[PDB]
DNA sequence: TAGTGAATGTATTTGCTATATATG
DNA sequence: TATTCCCATAGCAAATACATTCACTA
């Protein structure tokens, strides 16, 4: 019913300025106060529309003061109403514009429980547990053994006499991730976002021995660095039949024009991201140095560590069956 | 005392999909079988079901076959009842129009058996109303109790692909992909 | 005479060039599936604050006089909410002095219904039900289980929470140790509250 | 135990009455009629637009209602909004109906509406919760409080209570009662309170008052403040007349300033509307005051009334009675408070009390809106703004204090089913001895809400077929010496 | 028989707290997530603490509000008991050296509010 | 001694205050960019009843890991704390 | 050199805004 | 833990599905 000619602002209704107006409309909320700008009967509807408005938590929540909401809805009746009885007109406008999906509704709390204990929202996690799993990753020695029981007390000690020296650097998701794949037999992954630094660093060191005993040097190396300064997630035919059989659970693919698709491997999925992360920068050793020598090695990595670390996922995945 | 005891019923509620699934509870290293059947018992610790939260990047840890059948008391999220219980009714609501679906394969065995032979039994009720409808035009009469009954079973079974799916809900709660309720009877030994 | 005497002596405190907007924990917002719920005690608060932001962000600059008017409509706010807030969450029965600061609810409690030691006993012992050990003393036992059996604190936690709801002779012995331990007391100190508490022998 | 003690015994022990014992609400909500296949429910609904039909314009039509195909009523409930079709899953009893309206012989958009089904001991199932549905003991046509009458129709509630005021007559100061009652509303939203006299005269004529129904010849026996009213010395209906017109008049003294302005009609409306709220928005306003007012006597208020005997058929014949049969129970009662034999379980009137508020609002739209050309589209829209989806039941889990929430750990109908009764007091959300609390209730049953017996229902009662309770002869006697007793 | 056979009972040695850093109350999702209800017991109400300040004494009430009122001090209370070579004869709980008195949530909400109006309580000198 | 009243000087607390200091005379809530920045200080929101499966975090929820406690944020300027 | 899959660009569909006397 | 409903319609933004290309692997 309205018209757009350039006055699209007015297409949806039901006068010397209308084309400049709209044209300078249509050229980021509440526009008619700016154009109201350019340019008694004023004070007179003004304080009709004061008085409109004097008889909500909506417009505070949005953002409305209620000194500015008068001035809005003056600006929206004298560009959108005057300009196409006028006072009962005028008063369903501003009545209407007061009060305009059940997710936009700014609802009244109304809070035996205490006003704070309304409040329902959770942590997920206990507090005391928390605490407890502080002390337990303190015991590298009782948890190494608790996963593979043959790794001699020397190798873990030299491990964990480099604690001291990397708990100044920063840690880095690629450390994280993989402590947390060899670590899971004896000490939980979840919790490694709410352990303390020195519990984390202990575990790091703790993981970087079963990789030394398991014989992956190549890879045990990046446990304790520092930083310096194509993205396929599939598995190659080598260890795919055998990652399929060790974690037979997999992701389903969407149906491409009808046509399915086969699953993806979750293992593999962690495989690239770990991968991904240790060539997206450069590493400076602070480990073992006999470690250091046995695996042919500021830090270089070596064109097959994503063939290591599938090795790597390999022995977790037997180990746990 | 023994002559004393009173029998108490009670129902267990899980929601798996997009944001958690089920762990192997009642299986072994061969099988994968979140809850009990009906006509088992609940397991000596009292456990029902359990789900874990999705993590792709922690698979090598979370998702190997002894995780799966180990519960972390602190991390996981787990349904308890009376241990020894036995379980005598189950139903599951499932939505079909997830492309793809978010449960790993090899995790659903259990649930699609029970989901499929429900959906069997609510798209008959539905065939046997329509039938009924056909032959008498005006003429036909339900009860007020059958009426609902037929509402039920559209709301189970997947709507046609020409229209919209529906967003179920549970009095404000909404549905997941899978939903399950689990009931069992528990006699207790005044003591 | 007390209010003579209250500005004559903080006179130098009253007209602040700057004034706090209270802590973002005070204010909560809830979006549910059913819209936005605000507690509406709050509602002088944001007014208040948005009042100010208006004085800048008028497309038309303020005359010195409008600006005034503005600046003590905002103050007047603030004094509304402050009263208001103080009369509504901090002074009632569900307030924060009466159920906070002078009460709580406490961590390691239990709570359950009574029988009677109607056998010969010693006045001022308890007997607790199998279900509110394990649970009460969840971290006395994991203690004991870590040290004397070498389990991992995942394993004593799993162990712990698995025989609440069934007997175990391990912890069975493990509470008589924790008892026996508490010399040279009875056991463990413990108090029990009946209510309504009104005469010393309630506690 | 032997099987012929178990006859003896079966054969000496009086049975419950089967209506009460297995729930009365199941009886007046859900059974059907033979003939149609309707319920009580349905039937219910039809009842109330047949007292409504006097308000609609001429050619609107209620056509009925009709029962909603499964398939509809699944559809209704998952209509799509913002592109998605919310279902809720919980278990309820629910059914579906469609309401029909036509103007001028064309139909309009049906208007589905839901409704609540009970089953076997008043139990009813509402969004997964179980409840259970308990009749009301109700005063039938009038309740008497405290120099009040009570009475309820349809559209609205009134209460009529007493005042005093002092006029001379023959030079002696004289006091009579004067009776009022508040009908219009902003009269509460603001002294001088609307006098049913004050009424009378803003209908009728003050000679055509006193000649109509008092049969007295007033001029212009002498009455005078404390102006003349000159009757034949040769009433009290009279003498209440006589006392609300100087009531009235006293405090309003400017406006009758010529006696003869009195015997007019449109002065008596500008006194009311003053009282009640400019002159010329007062006169136009009360003349549709007083057309909603003579049309307020529903057909269904009307038998109730019967059944007591008052025997009224218009609004202006119920104000007579009020002023002359039942003027008594303003300041002598005869009607003992604490009885409970001539009441009526009821159902209906509080199951349905959310539909009826709509029903009510629909019809006084148009009165609102007299003389007036209507349009299918106008009609369309005002019948979705008022009849919604979920109308009446929007409000049974919230404020209805004859649904309660279930709890029963045995398989017994009786004991916390089928036995609740529900005093009129707490009907929406004691008192002294009594011998029929022994008949109707149980006076040794004592529940901390009614520890006087009167919260559960004797399952041995005798009730009629529309729920009015009834005496039982061969317990008449040790009954009624009993409540001698009591008051001696 | 009777109702209510007792199985209601509530036992829990730490709790999950609110935002805030207060106990929270139970809904019926986490109802069942433990063998037995796992809640924090109102046990000091206000006319408790009454009765304590008179009896016992204000100091020792202190600490005991104090344990819970402020989170890390139940922190220090849980790591006491899981390093103690004897978890049931604790000589002290808590070092109030290391966690003074002053960390307590409710209090600070209520200085807070009472300093953004202006005032605050202090000792009388 | 017993607890008596004070008055507190406001912009000495102003001045011993530590940390970047936001005015709310600088936000003009008619940008809707600005309105976004200007509830994320003053509101605590909530996006639903799930419980908050984190222990530490800064103010704009960039980092959630416990051992990089004490470390500032790069996004809000702000510590991550417990 | 042949087969295959990730990265990229592009056309299509759909959800998202923005305006439109009256019942103790 | 919160519900008892949401006027119709044209343009836009972002999401999504499909075709194309280049680099890795066999
Ligand atoms: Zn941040």
């Amino acid at each position: 019913t309205g018209f757009t000619e350039t006055t699209t602002a007015y297409s949806k209704i039901r006068r010397p300025l209308v084309p400049i107006w709209g044209e300078f409309i249509d050229q980021e909320m509440h526009k008619e106060c700016e154009v109201i700008s350019l340019i008694t009967a004023y004070d007179k509807l003004s304080a009709y529309v004061k008085f409109c408005v004097e008889d909500t938590l909506a417009n505070l929540y949005r953002g409305m003061s209620s000194a500015e909401v008068p001035d809005i809805l003056q600006a929206k009746v004298m560009v959108r109403r005057l300009t196409i009885s006028i006072v009962s007109n005028m008063f369903r406008y501003v009545k209407s514009n007061l009060n305009p999906s059940t997710a936009d509704r700014v609802n009244d709390k109304r809070p035996k429980t205490s006003f704070i204990e309304s409040h329902k929202t959770k942590q997920r996690v206990t507090p005391g547990d928390i605490v407890a799993y502080n002390l337990d990753a303190l015991d590298v020695v009782k948890l190494v053994h608790k996963i593979d029981d043959t790794v001699p007390v020397e190798l873990i000690q030299e491990c964990l006499d480099c604690v001291a020296v990397t708990a100044t650097k920063d840690i880095y998701p690629h450390q994280i991730l993989l402590a947390q794949w060899v670590m899971h037999k004896a000490f939980p992954a979840r919790a490694f976002s709410h352990i303390n630094k020195n519990a984390v660093n202990h575990l790091l060191a703790a993981a970087q021995s079963l990789m030394w005993h398991w014989g992956f040097q190549q890879v045990a190396v990046f446990m304790q660095v520092e930083l310096y300064y194509r993205n396929s997630t599939r598995i190659q035919i080598k260890y795919k039949d055998v990652m399929d059989e060790l974690y037979p659970h997999q992701r389903q693919q969407r149906a491409i024009n009808g046509v399915p698709v086969a699953p993806v491997n979750i293992a593999g999925i962690a495989v690239q991201s770990a991968h991904a992360s240790i060539r997206s920068s450069n590493w400076i050793y602070h480990g073992p140095d006999r470690l250091f020598k046995e695996a042919e090695q500021v830090l270089v990595v070596p064109a097959t560590i994503k063939s290591v670390i599938t090795e790597l996922v390999i022995h977790l995945g037997k180990l746990n069956q | 005392l023994k002559r004393m005891m009173p029998t108490s019923y009670s129902t267990a509620v899980a929601n798996a999909g997009r944001k958690a699934f089920f762990l192997n509870m009642y299986g072994d290293d061969k099988i994968y079988k979140p809850f009990p059947d009906i006509g088992d018992v609940i397991r000596p610790d009292g456990v029902i079901f359990a789900i874990r939260d999705h993590d792709d990047d922690l698979a090598p840890a979370e998702m190997t076959p002894r995780a799966l059948r180990t519960l972390d008391r602190t991390f996981d999220r787990a349904v308890i009842g009376t241990p020894g219980a036995k379980v005598i009714d189950i139903d599951i609501w499932r939505d079909e129009r997830v492309n793809p679906s978010p449960t790993p394969t090899g995790m659903d065995a259990q649930l699609v058996k029970y989901h499929t032979h429900l959906s069997s039994y609510y798209r008959e009720l539905l065939k046997i109303y329509r039938g009924l409808l056909a032959r008498r035009k005006d003429d036909l009469h339900i009860t007020e109790e059958f009426e609902r009954l037929i509402v039920t079973a559209q709301m189970f079974l997947p709507q046609p692909d020409n229209v919209r799916k529906l967003s179920r809900f549970y009095r404000l709660d909404p549905l997941d992909e899978w939903r399950v309720e689990v009931t069992y009877k528990a006699q207790k030994m005044p003591a | 005479s007390e209010f003579a005497q209250f500005v004559a002596q903080n006179k130098d405190k009253l007209f602040p060039k700057y004034l706090p907007v209270p802590s973002k924990l005070c204010f909560v917002a809830e979006s549910t599936t059913s819209g936005t719920y605000l507690d509406k005690p709050i509602e002088a608060a944001i007014d208040a604050t948005l009042t100010f932001a208006s004085i800048d962000a008028s497309s038309v600059p303020l005359s010195p006089i409008k600006a005034q008017n503005r600046t003590m409509r905002g103050l007047r706010l603030y004094g509304q909410f402050y009263e208001i807030y103080a009369k509504s969450r901090i002074a009632q029965k569900p307030g924060l002095a009466r159920r906070h600061m002078f009460g709580a609810r406490l961590n390691a409690t239990a709570r359950a219904v009574i029988t009677s030691i109607s056998d010969p006993h010693d006045y001022d012992e308890l007997h607790i039900p199998w279900g509110v050990g394990c649970q009460l003393l969840k971290y006395h036992l994991t203690n004991k289980l870590k040290a004397k059996f070498n389990m991992t604190t995942r394993e004593a936690f799993s162990f712990v929470y698995e025989n609440v709801l069934q007997y175990n002779q391990i912890i069975a012995d493990l509470f008589k140790e924790l008892i026996a331990e508490a010399a040279p007391y009875k056991g463990m100190g413990c108090t029990f509250h009946r209510n309504p508490t009104l005469q010393r022998g309630s506690t | 135990p032997d099987p012929f003690l178990i006859e003896k015994i079966r054969e000496n022990t009086p049975c419950m009455n089967p209506t009460l014992a297995n729930g009365i609400t199941v009886e007046h909500t859900m059974t059907r009629d033979p003939n149609t296949g309707v319920n009580m429910t349905r039937r219910y609904i039809d009842s109330l637009f047949d007292i409504s039909s006097v308000l609609f314009p001429d050619g609107f039509k209620y056509e009925g209602n009709r029962a909603c195909t499964p398939l509809k009523h699944f559809e209704e409930i998952t209509r799509e909004y913002n592109a998605k079709r919310i279902a809720n899953i919980a278990p309820t009893d629910m059914y579906m109906i469609d309401l029909m309206f036509s103007y001028k012989g064309e139909m309009l958009y049906p208007r589905p509406m839901l409704l609540p089904a009970f089953k076997r001991g008043n139990m009813v199932t509402i969004n997964g919760a179980k409840y259970i549905g308990s009749p009301v003991l109700t005063d039938v046509g009038f309740s008497v409080l405290n120099d009040s009458i009570f009475i309820p129709f349809r559209r609205t509630k009134l209460t009529f209570k007493q005042t005093d005021h002092h006029y001379m007559c023959n030079g002696q100061r004289k006091i009579m009662y004067v009776i009022w009652s508040q009908i219009h509303n902003e009269m509460a939203k603001r002294h001088i309170e609307s006098c049913l006299a004050h009424y009378f005269f803003c209908q009728f004529g003050v000679t055509q008052t006193f000649k109509q129904w008092a049969n007295v010849d007033v001029k212009c026996n002498i009455y005078s403040s404390a102006m003349v009213l000159v009757i034949p010395r040769h009433s009290i209906f009279a003498t209440r007349l006589i006392a609300g017109f100087w009531y009235v008049v006293d405090a309003f003294p400017m406006r009758f300033t010529r006696p003869e302005y009195v015997d007019s009609t449109n002065l008596w409306r500008v006194i009311l509307g003053h009282m009640v709220f400019h002159q010329g928005k007062v006169e136009e306003n009360i003349d549709s005051h007083l057309h909603s007012f003579c049309n307020s006597l529903d057909e269904m208020t009307i038998e109730e009334l019967k059944t007591v005997g008052v025997n009224v058929s218009t609004i202006w014949e119920l104000l007579y009675e009020i002023m002359t049969s039942l003027a008594h129970h303003l300041y002598a009662t005869d009607i003992d408070e604490t009885s409970m034999y001539g009441k009526r379980l009821t159902v209906l009137h509080y199951l349905m009390s959310e539909f009826n508020y709509a029903v009510s609002m629909f019809g006084y739209m148009f009165q609102s809106r007299r003389d007036r050309e209507w349009t299918v589209q106008e009609l369309n829209e005002g019948l979705k703004r008022s009849f919604k989806l979920q109308t009446a039941i929007k409000r049974l889990t919230v404020d209805h204090g004859e649904l309660d929430t279930m709890s029963n750990p045995n398989s017994s109908m009786l004991i916390k089913g089928t036995s609740i009764l529900v005093t009129q007091d707490r009907a929406k959300t004691s008192r002294i001895i009594h011998a029929s609390i022994a008949e109707v209730g149980q006076y040794k049953n004592q529940p901390k809400n009614n520890p006087d017996g009167r919260g559960r229902l004797n399952m041995y009662t005798k009730v009629g077929p529309t729920g009015l309770v009834e005496r039982r002869e061969e317990v008449r006697e040790i009954i009624d010496n009993a409540q001698l007793m009591f008051r001696a | 028989l009777l109702e209510k056979i007792g199985e209601d009972w509530s036992a829990a040695a730490s709790v999950k707290t609110q935002p805030f850093g207060l106990p929270s109350k139970l809904n019926n999702a986490d109802r069942a997530s433990t063998p037995g209800r796992e809640t924090a017991i109102r046990s000091f109400g206000e006319s408790e603490t009454r009765s304590y300040n008179c009896t016992v004494g204000p100091g020792p009430t202190a600490e005991i509000l104090d344990q819970t009122n402020n989170p890390l001090a139940h922190a220090a209370v849980i790591e006491s008991w899981l390093t103690a070579e004897k978890p049931s004869s604790v000589p002290v709980a808590v070092d109030r050296e290391k966690i003074p008195f002053g960390g307590s949530r409710p209090v600070a909400m209520f200085d807070h509010l009472l300093e953004c109006s202006g005032i605050a309580l202090e000792y009388a000198p | 001694m017993g607890l008596y009243a004070k008055v507190v000087d406001h912009n000495e607390v102003h001045d011993q205050f530590t940390g970047k200091r936001i005015y709310a005379n600088d936000y003009n809530t008619s940008n809707s960019d600005e309105k976004e920045e200007f509830d994320r200080h003053f509101y605590s929101h909530f996006q639903d009843s799930e419980a908050i499966e984190s222990s530490v975090s800064c103010d704009c929820r960039a980092i959630e890991d416990a051992h990089k406690l004490g470390v500032i944020c790069d996004i809000c300027n702000t510590p991550v704390v417990n």
